């Protein structure tokens, strides 16, 4: 079964720095990748969708990049909306792991 | 508007069966599957399983033997079943519907505590 | 008289037309009667209208542009007062026709112009003016004008034809590639050249149009356009090409823009939408 | 001199006018005609080769993954895709079909439409390809699909289907532009039994759509793209 | 018996076997034939150096890791180092050839994958700067290694985007262009016999590149779990009624 | 009846009358019958 590396476990950033947050995977997930941000005490809500592609009403700023086992979601000019855990999950075949998860606190 | 409702009994004595639906809105279940996830509090996502578009359910590898998901579709109910409660499945159980192939429109959770 | 769809009953059958393998490279022609239970029905059709004949034959807009009549005093060039103008003759500056010749690599027409010529006086006219436009064909080699009223007007040699302005012309000009078709398309360079242009070639080379206006002056002044329309007859085409998704950004070339918008429409929803 | 009357559309310019002109090379002669193969005469014999569908245009950009229909193992039942069979928009606009679909105003006739399996030769699959004609809907959980025209694949050695979408119409032709009136239908496929994979491979296999034209695909009334557009001329 | 898949194409000393084949590919359905005479216009006689050039020259084998987007190959490019079809090309002003292309790529009954091998005339590539900008001659000509579309832009080098064919053209309409697929359940080879297709009776060998040959994954590469995620894709190109006409001093291209 | 005599200055041929797909339809080279097994 394929399991799902994300790295850090936290960054420390501030509004209009650049965050990279990079998943990384034992088996080739083939872009089937989701990204998923969580808010304090909100369900989670799917960002960046096969591993590239930008899910309904997600600003322009985020940026899934990356294929093969290495997947990396990046924050170009980070705002205040977008602090919290951050997560990986493949959709190649189950079990869909997840990752470790990232948190982002502001600095 | 695609709704999908978590409703659990949110305290649960160990060593039980747990027991939450997901009443589901906007869409039928017969043309999306439905995924669970679970978080407990401080730690990250875990996925629970899927029942897909048709009755055919993938489970966690590691809760196999014990987690078991069903529907009803003329119901638009999800039934997430657990047997053999741990204080690790002490979590918020969301349901998901399949968005190609992915997991979203999760809802709001259930807060299930697994205590004596 | 021609069977569209035959009559065919229910199959049992170890012969299975509608399993093959296109790793092969081949369309299978697997008729509605393959698959389904069919009626006899008839084309009523011949296909006269998806000829190439009649496809890339009609007359498509391939190039527009300004020539003036004023005075031509102290204006030492006359080009950039666009006192005539010339026209390197090719189908690829105006994108419709481009996008229906580029489904070929290979194109030989004879090629038929009309030439229209429609007058404007945008300031201090008195009255329009009753305008003739030269219009020369100019081949490679011979002396291009850098006046409105110099020698090379003269057309000794060069085929050129005078209309009035608002009134039309039409001349035809047969094939007259240097090689047996035109090419659409050429994977290489003049000559062995590390700086050379690539894909440009003569090999679509169709002549050049010199445009001046006859008349003297006026007064005021006069903006005649001109549109040439071309129409390719007698055409045999080959290699059909897949068709141009992108737009394009220059002549004789493929490239396209950078960042363009996705040319495949995403849907609204999933693959399992309708 | 004859007396002659002078009609109507007289010094018009009707830009599909086939008549005679001067040339204004007299005696020219041009260079001889070489034999080149691939010589096309008629566009309805290059509508009849297949072409890759980009049926997975599920991505905010154009790239291969728009042509691979994803198989999953655990599933049956349920649906691979679907479409509506507009020929000159969706999935099917940017095909050879469907591009030189678009330089015409009517069609008619069968379609071709074909899926090549590219799955390990030790998996195997059940699939169902419906054509649902008009007047109903979409169809929903595969009943509704195998009521209508369909095919049952059988995934082996040879890995390739064509379905035909007959021509299920009671008018003559239908727009290539989508109109309601004249709505070609449904395409869908389904799990027949589901599609199992061999031991030690795992994930998605895929499917490889394609469409092409049966030979008695009728096309009439040419009329612009609005596939290509331009802004200004372009230059050398 | 007469079995489609097992096949044997020998040319010259070269031989090459298939025992998991398509039917093979001839372009257009016109097979390679040499220059008739009321076709030609060059008053040479033509050299037809038989069995010594029209013979199979293996390339260097690229490797398919997931991630690949494709392969490009220009004929006669592609040719130009290769024994005496690539000196004779060098040597004389005028050729003309056609070829039978081999592609190969084995795998198991365990993999999957797609590849789209085709065979596009005169494909005119696109530079990746848009505008008037062309591609430099040492780009559209890289000889036996051919174009990764899977490398970064350089600068006067085409663009590498597989969607776009390198010419602005959707990738899914390359089958119009005479193709096979190598779809590892199907078949390991692909064979595409091309004819000499040029609007010309005999042509520049050096400034001018007949056909190109492109190697697509269409599906990605699939390995099963403890394979290594790479297979090797062999091409072995052929010319086939190779004329040379012209013949001069050795003819300097750059680099 | 043509009126000039150069034949650039006729008008189109008209339908082309061959309408013969096989050539990009099926290149291959060893026929493949409908309903036959593609590969054996």
């Amino acid at each position: 079964d394929i399991v799902l590396t994300q790295s850090p476990a936290a960054l420390s950033a501030a509004a209009g720095a650049t965050v990279a947050a990079t998943c990384r995977a034992s088996g080739n997930i083939h872009n089937a990748l989701a990204w998923y941000q969580q808010k304090a005490g909100k369900s989670p809500q799917l960002l960046v969708y096969a591993a590239a592609a930008l899910a309904a009403g997600v600003p322009s700023r985020f940026s899934g990049s990356g294929s093969g086992t290495a997947y990396a979601l990046a924050i170009n000019s980070l705002a205040a909306d977008d602090f919290g855990a951050y997560y990986c999950q493949h959709f190649w075949s189950t079990p869909y792991t997840f990752g470790g998860g990232t948190k982002l606190e502001i600095k | 508007a695609v709704q999908l409702a978590e409703s659990g009994p949110a305290l649960v004595a160990p060593s039980q069966a747990l027991s939450i639906t997901c009443t589901v809105a906007g869409f039928s279940l017969t043309a999306y599957g439905v995924a669970w996830v679970r978080q407990p509090p401080g730690a990250g996502l875990e996925w629970l399983g899927a029942i897909w578009a048709a009755g055919a359910t993938d489970y966690n590898a590691a809760l196999k033997s014990r987690a078991s998901i069903a529907k009803d579709n003329s119901k638009s109910q999800v039934f997430l079943a657990m047997a053999s409660l741990a204080t690790a499945d002490t979590a918020a159980y969301y349901c998901a519907r399949e968005w190609d192939a992915y997991g979203d429109y999760w809802g709001q959770g259930t807060t299930v505590t697994v205590s004596a | 008289q021609t069977v569209a769809s035959i009559s065919s009953g229910p199959k049992h059958t170890q012969k299975v037309p509608i399993l093959t393998a296109n790793e092969t490279g081949a369309t299978m022609p697997v008729l509605p009667s393959d698959s389904i239970e069919t009626r006899t029905t008839y084309m009523h059709f011949n296909g006269s209208e998806t000829d190439v004949e009649c496809f890339l034959g009609r007359a498509a807009c391939v190039h527009v542009t300004e020539i003036q009549n004023k005075d031509a005093t102290g204006i030492d060039n006359h080009r950039e007062a666009k006192l005539f103008n010339d026209w390197k003759i090719n189908l690829s500056s105006l994108v419709q026709l481009r996008k229906k010749l580029e489904l070929f690599t290979y194109v030989r027409f004879d090629s038929e112009y009309t030439i229209l010529a429609t007058a404007s006086q945008p300031d201090s006219a008195n009255y329009s003016s009753n305008l003739v436009v030269q219009a020369m064909y100019v081949p490679p080699g011979a002396p291009n004008p850098k006046e409105w009223d110099d020698y090379t007007w003269q057309s000794a040699s060069n085929p050129s034809v005078f209309f009035k302005v608002g009134d039309t012309s039409r001349f035809s000009v047969p094939y007259v590639g240097l090689a047996s078709a035109y090419n659409c398309f050429y994977d290489g360079y003049s000559h062995d050249d590390a700086e050379t242009q690539y894909g440009i070639t003569v090999l679509n080379h169709m002549g050049s149009m010199a445009f001046r206006i006859v008349n003297e002056h006026d007064e005021h002044k006069t903006l005649v356009k001109i549109r040439v329309y071309h129409r390719a007859k007698h055409v045999e085409a080959w290699i059909p090409r897949a068709p141009r998704a992108l737009p394009y950004t220059s002549i004789g070339r493929t490239n396209y823009p950078k960042n363009t918008e996705p040319v495949i429409k995403k849907r609204k929803g999933d693959i399992k939408s309708y | 001199g004859l007396p002659t009357t002078t009609l109507p559309g007289s010094g018009q310019f009707l830009t599909t006018d086939d008549r005679q002109s001067p040339s204004a090379l007299p005696n020219y002669e041009p260079t001889p005609r070489i034999h080149i193969p691939g010589k096309v005469h008629n566009l309805l014999e290059i509508i009849q080769v297949d072409t890759l569908i980009p049926m997975n245009n599920t991505h905010t950009k154009d790239e291969v993954n728009s042509y691979l229909i994803p198989l999953n193992a655990n599933r049956q039942n349920e649906q691979v895709f679907g479409t509506n069979l507009f020929i000159g928009d969706g999935v099917f606009k940017t095909t050879l079909l469907g591009e030189i679909v678009q330089y015409y105003t009517h069609w008619s006739g069968s379609l071709r439409f074909s899926l090549m399996y590219t799955g390990p030769a030790l998996s195997s699959a059940k699939l169902i390809l419906a054509y649902t004609p008009p007047g109903a809907r979409g169809p929903q959980d595969r009943r509704e699909a195998m009521l209508g025209t369909h095919v049952v694949w059988d995934i082996g050695l040879q890995s390739t289907i064509v379905m035909t979408i007959p021509w299920t119409s009671g008018v003559q032709f239908r727009y290539t532009d989508p109109d309601t009136y004249t709505s070609a239908g449904f395409l869908s496929c389904w799990y027949q039994t589901s599609l199992i994979l061999p031991p030690e491979t795992t994930g998605q296999v895929y499917l490889l759509s394609f469409i092409s034209a049966c030979p008695d695909f009728k096309l009439r009334l040419m009329k612009d793209t609005q596939t290509i557009s331009q802004t200004v001329a372009l230059t050398e | 018996g007469y079995s489609d898949r097992v096949q044997q194409i020998t040319l010259g000393n070269s031989t090459i076997t298939t025992q998991e084949a398509a039917n093979a590919v001839v372009c257009y359905a016109e097979w390679p034939e040499y220059l008739p005479d009321v076709d030609a216009s060059d008053v040479n006689k033509t050299s037809k150096p038989d069995t010594s050039v029209c013979r199979f020259y293996t390339l260097d084998s690229k490797t398919w890791t997931t991630g690949s987007k494709g392969w490009c190959w220009k004929l006669p490019d592609a040719l130009k180092d290769m024994g005496v079809f690539g000196q004779n090309m060098f040597f004389h002003s005028l050729g003309r050839s056609g070829y039978t292309v081999h592609v190969q790529c084995n795998a198991t009954k365990f993999h999957s994958g797609c590849l789209l091998v085709v065979v596009i005339p005169e494909h005119q590539l696109a530079s990746h700067e848009g505008g008037n900008v062309s591609v430099k001659y040492t780009f559209t000509h890289p000889g036996e290694r051919g174009i990764d579309l899977s490398s970064a832009n350089e600068v006067g080098g085409p663009v590498k985007d597989v969607i776009y064919n390198m010419n602005g053209t959707l990738l899914g309409n390359l089958l119009i262009f005479p193709h096979q697929f190598i779809n590892l359940r199907t078949n390991n080879t692909a064979t595409i016999v091309i004819p000499y297709i040029n609007s010309v009776p005999i042509d520049s060998m050096t400034r001018h590149n007949n056909v190109s040959l492109m190697v697509i994954p269409i599906a990605p590469l699939t390995v099963p779990t403890g394979a290594t995620p790479s297979l090797p894709i062999t091409v072995t190109i052929a010319p086939m009624c190779t004329e040379f006409s012209g013949i001069r001093s050795k003819s300097i291209v750059p680099q | 009846i043509n009126y000039y005599k150069d034949a650039a200055s006729t008008s189109s041929a008209g339908q082309s009358l061959s309408m013969d797909p096989s050539k990009f339809t099926e290149p291959v080279k060893d026929l493949m019958l409908k309903g036959a097994p593609a590969l054996n």
